[PDB]
């Protein structure tokens, strides 16, 4: 499919960022996860970023970490997740969904077979976290021939070799990396860093997503007005979920005001 | 791109976040200028001598092959400053921090024994040290969290997943994806992304080519088998790597059997494991069906780790080293058998390679053999652990 | 009669009960018969380099003279196996056992150093070891007691007096004193009646001999003095014999100053006693106006002894060796700065051979002096008291 | 004076044996102590060995240690046992009494001093537990010059040598040592070894007295018919003392009883 081109035309034709929720599949349990993506859904989401549970998840900090331990609490494998991702997308035939993946879930039971799977349920794009552009040959392979976006990371203090590289083999959107260190709400992004920014669309790289420590509105606002296509924020969306467990109403109306304020700031 | 090889066959690799990539790099880098660096060479070689104390001894057992055709002999890092041979790597990956500007140290510990060597090379070399260790550990390895503090190191306990080894590992490498601008991660084992297996591999060679040397001197002939302990690998590959071209010398790598590996708790990933990709290498795990990590198993912290590095999957693959498993009461009893017959108090983990050593011994008395144990460190940290379980068995 | 001299000056002689004698003339034949043997010598010396680890490393401050005028190198005892000095002359007098056909071993023991060292030296040797250890060091040297156990040896707490090192000597004395004909009493100190301060001695001079050819080596000349700890005197007379003739070489012992030599809570009675007659020799002892014998008291238990051997009383007296105390606090500091600024977590007992070190550079800090400082022990044995300590005091 | 002499010659003509109690002076208290040596003298006791409480005696079994402590415990000093000597000997002019002194009581204050202050109060012999022959000249001498006899021990294993240096420099009893160790009721001396009897006669040295393990009557009488000119007797006293510290009337009775026994079996 085409999903994150047709999305980001539409982005672009409406003068808008996408803002661009991720949670954690089967976080607390899977009905209330998927109530919770269809509340991200209906309160504006642009497109998601959806977590397998992993058991050691080395990019994500406490907050995610969390959300990986209550799923699993949960009993939630990645079989249910999808389950999960199918019924997703019989929901919403349009919005673009990727996943976050650690390598060895991808490589498991064969990484051909994974990004087949990943075709079968709708999934968008898949970003392997631990595996580098000098390692991941074999997986965007895999992904081109199941019409899988691979996602790629442009950290800070990206090179120029790692600029081209990254423009040349990603797909969907390009990750543009806040800051070092791992994700975390607490741990504010640096702003958009407007040279890597427009390198990147020097080399027709996919459109930039900024992600880590992107809280906030205005961190979502100043992301678009550095010239990225939109932002990603998920320990802001997970405390939500965290704070809100013995009151799964209050943790839907919460989620709604938070998703809806971040996405108007994305039109800035 | 890099300088050197990541891989050893299919194992091994750079695993890692994009954003760690240039550290890693860097390291590469600083480490191939400081190998063919005289002045580096001669540095490293000043502090192992004079202040590490090497050479370390290479002991003829004298009482505990009484009565058969095995002579053993005990490669003496339990003498090393520090108490482990985990100090060798240490002394050279300080001096790299140093040489690539870095002031901090991260480093991750189970046993303990490379969190005081990560303390002490930093309290001798002007580091500020912060050591992870899982809460577990803290409590079974509890001298050592003693003496790394008093040499003024942080020492942050774990207490997620199976608090222990990995997960102080989890810990050690997260917070080095953010703080890599300033510490320098001092990962204490053969395991991790490239350049890491490599640099402690040439780190710890001086066990092998120390044995070699001492062995020749002593016998006029080198050993039919070199007998070594593997947690992520450093101590196997220390004294291997000097013997790998001498084909004649079995080269044997002892994994942890943990209550036996029927049971699932055991740290045996190399024989009981499959190929996955965690910690930033490619290399046996020990893992569910469905490819998350599993906790592992062992009476010793220093082997409780279900992974290994990637240098001894290879080995094994091609058949040059061969790799077997001690359970906790096999170790238990080599090391009741070492204080008591040779008046030396192994560490657990070396207490594994020594157990194997007697079977081998045992099970065939008649066979001539000359055996080195890489005897990897002694056992001050396990004498309250090792106590408590004899007197709860009634001893 | 005797072969050798058994006094320095006034001091020394051999008063043991008339029941003793011949035990101890027995002792000295064996021992200047083993002296002129090449066999033994032989022996004694495979062990010390094989099995001990010997020699030990002469290691350079890099931090702690930072701003003097001082250069201190630490004598590395602490690299011996067994963790201090100790365990060097066990091995000689393990072998004099032997040569005279006994199979048991009784020795005394305060830091439990010394009582490791006999358990170990026993257990290899194939002798059956007792070790007698006063209750209050039972439990500030625990780790050493736990290690004598494993190694199989019989660990017997003293209740009677101080509980104390002098407590432990008294009982050793009273059992050899039955069991003379079967075992063999090994002293631990260069004390005791002759031929016990003779024959330590000489089975520690080898620290003194490889300071200097290391000395020697490093800096092309002798050293202005060295410092070590002084409780019975065996580091001490071991570090200081092979420079008794070099006359430009200070010898500085130090004594244990406990809370302060006011308050008479101390183990100085070189420079603070009396001379006296007690524990088979005539020497300077901590006692009462009527001649009862004091309690001493230090930090340290292996310094913590109302007496000193009669060859240092003897250097004293003629002001070849000068002798000095340092107080708990002041060995505290030492042990301290040692471990955050060296990285190495040095014996409390050899702490106070640093402190005094310590003094002579910040006293006098534009004085141009080379030292070195016997580093007897290492300081495991003591980590749990220091914690406890610092931890009350509020860090 | 000649005590030692004197009742040697008197136990000759009567063809008896000496028995000898020791006791340490001031155990449980002086007063108490006082009217225990008088209770040995009078079930008895030929002659008396008292010991100087020393703070570590180190040819002295528990039982004795406990001794030595009671008397600490009571504030005993050597002073004090002086004060008593000098009662003693008030009271009885002729028994002979010998001191058992460790060495440092004997040095601190100077050794001829030690003994001048000896013969001011009547004490016959000096016995100092921790000078073997090898070491006992300035002892020796002191003792000589102030009329005070030096006992010398000799040892189950007593070579020829040994035999002659103990039978020259000893006067008023030749101490023959049971057994090796220390003082102990519990751990029995063996029989008087005829040889050295013997050969103590054979070089004119003063009569024997056998010591330590001695606590039955039965060994008193093989000690005497193996030649022996008497037996000492410690730890068995001292236990009777041990063990009646809240019972001094049944102390005293009980020593009584002890004392007559053991007398009784020195005339076999
Ligand atoms: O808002 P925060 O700080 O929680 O950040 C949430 C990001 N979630 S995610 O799936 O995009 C995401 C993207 C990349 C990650 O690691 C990598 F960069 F190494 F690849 C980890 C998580
Ligand atoms: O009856 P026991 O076993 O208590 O023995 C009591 C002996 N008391 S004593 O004064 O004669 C006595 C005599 C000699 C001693 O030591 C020495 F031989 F080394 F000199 C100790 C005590
Ligand atoms: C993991 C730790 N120790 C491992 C260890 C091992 C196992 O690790 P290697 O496989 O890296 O040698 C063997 N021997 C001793 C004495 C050890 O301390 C640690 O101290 O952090
Ligand atoms: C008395 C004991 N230790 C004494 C000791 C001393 C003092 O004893 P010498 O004076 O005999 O060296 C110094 N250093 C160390 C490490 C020691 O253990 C003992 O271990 O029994
Ligand atoms: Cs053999
Ligand atoms: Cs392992
Ligand atoms: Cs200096
Ligand atoms: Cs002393």
């Amino acid at each position: 499919m085409e999903r994150y081109e047709n999305l980001f035309a539409q982005l672009n034709d409406r003068r808008e960022g996408a803002f661009v929720p991720f949670v954690t599949l089967g976080d607390p349990g899977i009905e209330q996860s998927l109530k919770i993506i269809d509340t991200l859904i209906d309160a504006g989401a642009d497109a998601l970023e959806l977590g397998v549970p992993f058991s050691d998840p080395l990019a994500d900090g406490p907050t995610i970490q969390n959300a990986n331990l209550r799923a699993f609490a949960a009993g939630v494998t990645p079989a249910q997740c999808f389950e999960m991702l199918a019924l997703i997308r019989e929901k919403h035939p349009t919005i673009p969904i990727g996943l976050l993946m650690y390598a060895n879930l991808v490589f498991n039971n064969g990484i051909d077979a994974f990004y087949a799977r990943c075709e079968q349920v709708g999934v968008d794009s898949v970003l392997v976290a631990d595996v580098p552009v000098e390692e991941s040959a074999p997986f965007r392979q895999a992904a081109l021939r199941h019409n899988i976006a691979p996602i790629f990371i442009c950290p800070p203090n990206a090179d120029d070799d790692l600029l081209r590289q990254v423009a040349s083999y990603g797909r969907g959107y390009t990750y543009l990396l806040s800051r070092s260190g791992v994700t975390g709400a607490e741990n504010r992004g640096a702003l958009p860093l407007h040279h890597l920014i427009e390198k990147l669309k020097e080399y027709h790289a996919a459109p930039a997503l900024q992600g880590f420590g992107i809280s906030s509105p205005e961190q979502v606002s100043a992301a678009v007005r550095a010239g990225a296509a939109g932002a990603i924020s998920g320990s802001a969306i997970v405390k939500i979920i965290e704070k809100n467990l013995a009151s799964p109403k209050q943790m839907l109306a919460e989620l709604r005001s938070f998703v809806s304020a971040m996405k108007a700031a994305s039109r800035a | 791109t890099t300088l050197l090889n990541p891989y050893f066959g299919e194992f091994g690799g750079m695993y890692v976040p994009q954003i760690l990539m240039p550290a890693l790099n860097q390291l590469e880098e600083a480490f191939v200028s400081a190998q063919k660096d005289p002045e580096f060479q001669a540095q490293f070689a000043d502090l192992l001598k004079n202040y590490a104390g090497r050479p370390t001894a290479l002991t003829k057992c004298q009482n505990i092959t009484a009565g058969t055709r095995t002579t053993l002999y005990l490669k003496r890092e339990d003498l090393l400053h520090g108490g482990a041979h985990k100090t060798n790597q240490v002394l050279g990956q300080a001096l790299l921090a140093k040489r690539m500007g870095k002031s901090e140290i991260i480093a991750e510990t189970g046993a303990g024994q490379h969190g005081v060597a990560s303390a002490l090379a930093s309290a001798l070399l002007g580091l500020k040290c912060r050591i992870y260790m899982g809460a577990k550990d803290v409590e079974r390895q509890s001298p050592n969290v003693f003496r790394m503090r008093l040499m003024g190191a942080e020492v942050i306990p774990v207490h997620s997943g199976s608090a222990t080894l990995k997960d102080a590992c989890n810990e050690a490498l997260r917070d080095w994806s953010g703080s890599y601008e300033t510490a320098h991660y001092m990962l204490g084992t053969a395991a991790g992304p490239h350049p890491y297996p490599t640099i402690v591999r040439e780190f710890q060679r001086m066990i092998g080519e120390e044995t070699k040397a001492q062995i020749l001197d002593k016998e006029g002939r080198l050993p039919d088998a070199v007998i070594a302990c593997v947690g992520g690998g450093s101590n196997a590959i220390g004294m291997f790597a000097d013997f790998i071209n001498d084909t004649s010398v079995g080269l044997i790598g002892v994994e942890p059997g943990g209550h036996g590996i029927e049971t699932g708790e055991h740290g045996a990933p190399l024989k009981h494991g499959r190929v996955g990709i965690y910690f930033g290498m490619k290399a046996p795990m020990m893992q569910t069906a469905d490819g998350q990590i599993e906790e592992s198993y062992s009476i010793s912290a220093g082997l409780d780790f279900p992974s290994v590095g990637p240098q001894h999957a290879y080995l094994n693959s091609i058949g040059r080293a061969d790799y077997v498993s001690i359970t906790d009461d096999e170790a238990l009893e080599a090391f009741k058998t070492l204080c008591r017959h040779e008046g030396i108090i192994p560490a657990l983990e070396s207490s594994h390679a020594l157990a194997h050593a007697l079977k081998m011994m045992r099970e065939q008395p008649e066979k001539e053999q000359l055996l080195v144990v890489n005897l990897s460190g002694r056992g001050d940290k396990d004498i309250f652990t090792v106590h408590d379980i004899l007197k709860a068995r009634g001893e």
